[PDB]
């Protein structure tokens, strides 16, 4: 995240920090979706010619926490993968299109006021909300404690116009123009992390996207791209009818 | 497994209480 602002306490309790266990690293953002699922990036799981194809046991989630580097006692939760889940069409030798993936934790999280799911979008949520001009809201580290900025979904046409990638019918992009001159950006550095939208028909946050690439910030291109959430939701519910408890 | 209450959060839905930014969100819609 760039030029965005603190988060408030429990603001974005949905936030989950995925981690290599040796050597203990970050390696992406991702969200809680419910007491057993964790949703993020596919390419941040699996991605060849980096050398990165992990297994359940490299890795953890930290959950609920808003400090980056300092233990929050009584308040964060560590939790153990069973298992990973990659969409089977994710495409990572062209443009990562379907760059999702699903981990089920090892055991239930306990819901606090710092640790609560999002909701996944259903079809009057993407088709009302999902539009030129409106805002999400993502949320990370930044380029310290979790911030926070708020985004403009972008017109298809422009998003198109704004990268050589070629953009699916499973991806949109978000953030403000670059000549306009208003602030703050999702970056790069927030891959797997959630796009949310506040329903204004039911007050509920649900997540529209997950940050799959960024083209600004430390780079000198305009948008953030997204993985439409709503778009994959067959595949989502699949795996969670048949692995979840 | 928490579904049903999804997205409604504890400190601040649950509580009556809104965000410092998340005005900005529901503007967008106008
Ligand atoms: C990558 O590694 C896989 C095996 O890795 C497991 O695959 C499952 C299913 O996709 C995944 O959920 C786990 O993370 C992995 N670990 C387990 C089960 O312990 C190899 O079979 C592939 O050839 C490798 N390469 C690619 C491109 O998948």
């Amino acid at each position: 995240i760039v030029e965005g602002s603190d988060a408030e306490i429990g603001m974005s309790p949905w936030q989950v920090m995925l981690f290599r266990k040796s050597p203990q690293e970050l390696l992406c953002g991702a969200s809680l979706i419910s007491d057993r699922w964790v949703l993020t990036a596919a390419h941040c799981l699996l991605y060849p010619p980096w050398d990165k194809n992990f297994t359940e046991n490299d890795l953890l989630v930290r959950i609920g926490k808003h400090s980056r580097t300092r233990y929050e006692r009584n308040i964060e939760k560590i939790s153990m993968l069973e298992k990973i889940y990659i969409h089977p069409r994710y495409n990572w030798r062209e443009n990562l299109d379907r760059d999702i993936a699903l981990m089920k934790l090892k055991k239930p999280v306990a819901f606090s006021d710092y640790i609560h799911p999002v909701c996944l979008p259903d079809r009057e949520t993407a088709a009302s909300l999902l539009q030129a001009g409106y805002k999400g809201r993502v949320t990370g580290w930044g380029n310290s404690v979790l911030q926070v900025v708020n985004l403009p979904i972008v017109e298809r046409p422009v998003c198109k116009d704004s990268t050589r990638i070629r953009i699916t019918d499973n991806m949109f992009c978000a953030g403000y123009k670059p000549d306009e001159g208003k602030r703050g950006a999702a970056c790069e550095g927030d891959s797997g992390g959630p796009f949310v939208m506040k329903s204004p028909f039911n007050n509920r946050w649900y997540q529209m996207g997950i940050v799959s690439w960024g083209e600004g910030c430390d780079r000198d291109g305009k948008y953030g791209f997204y993985t439409h959430v709503f778009r994959l939701k067959k595949w989502i519910q699949k795996v969670i009818d048949q692995f979840g408890e | 497994s928490g579904e049903a209450d999804c997205g409604l959060r504890p400190l601040f839905e649950k509580k009556s209480l809104e965000d410092k930014t998340e005005r900005e969100l529901l503007e967008s819609y106008i």
